[PDB]
């Protein structure tokens, strides 16, 4: 297939905060943005 | 007091509350600024992801403090 995985840092997600906080709250949540595999919907706008 | 929510873009929207506010409170706060439901941010403060029942008191959260908005992947 094609873009089976779709991470996605909108107007309200940005990877910088996501270096920055919590090392262990980045690992679980990025588990979560691809097991889900596109994210859902992260910004939810 | 004020308390300064980090988006996870970086976007700091600071916003008056109390150190009794709760959590559930605060992210309808949120949900006023940022526009999304309360029920799908995970607020996070410090690593600490807090849940709705509790107030900024029970995570000693006190003015001019940060948070963080998390999305909670509504994974269940």
């Amino acid at each position: 297939g094609h873009m089976d995985e779709k991470i996605t840092f909108p107007s309200d997600i940005d990877p910088q905060v996501f270096y920055e906080l919590a090392e262990a709250v980045q690992k679980e949540l990025l588990a979560e943005w691809k097991r889900t595999g596109s994210d859902f919907h992260i910004g939810h706008k | 007091m004020q308390i300064f929510v980090k988006t996870l873009t970086g976007k700091t929207i600071t916003l008056e509350v109390e150190p009794s506010d709760t959590i559930e409170n605060v992210k309808a706060k949120i949900q006023d600024k940022e526009g999304i439901p309360p029920d799908q941010q995970r607020l996070i403060f410090a690593g600490k992801q807090l849940e709705d029942g509790r107030t900024l008191s029970d995570y000693n959260i006190q003015k001019e403090s940060t948070l963080h908005l998390v999305l909670r992947l509504r994974g269940g």
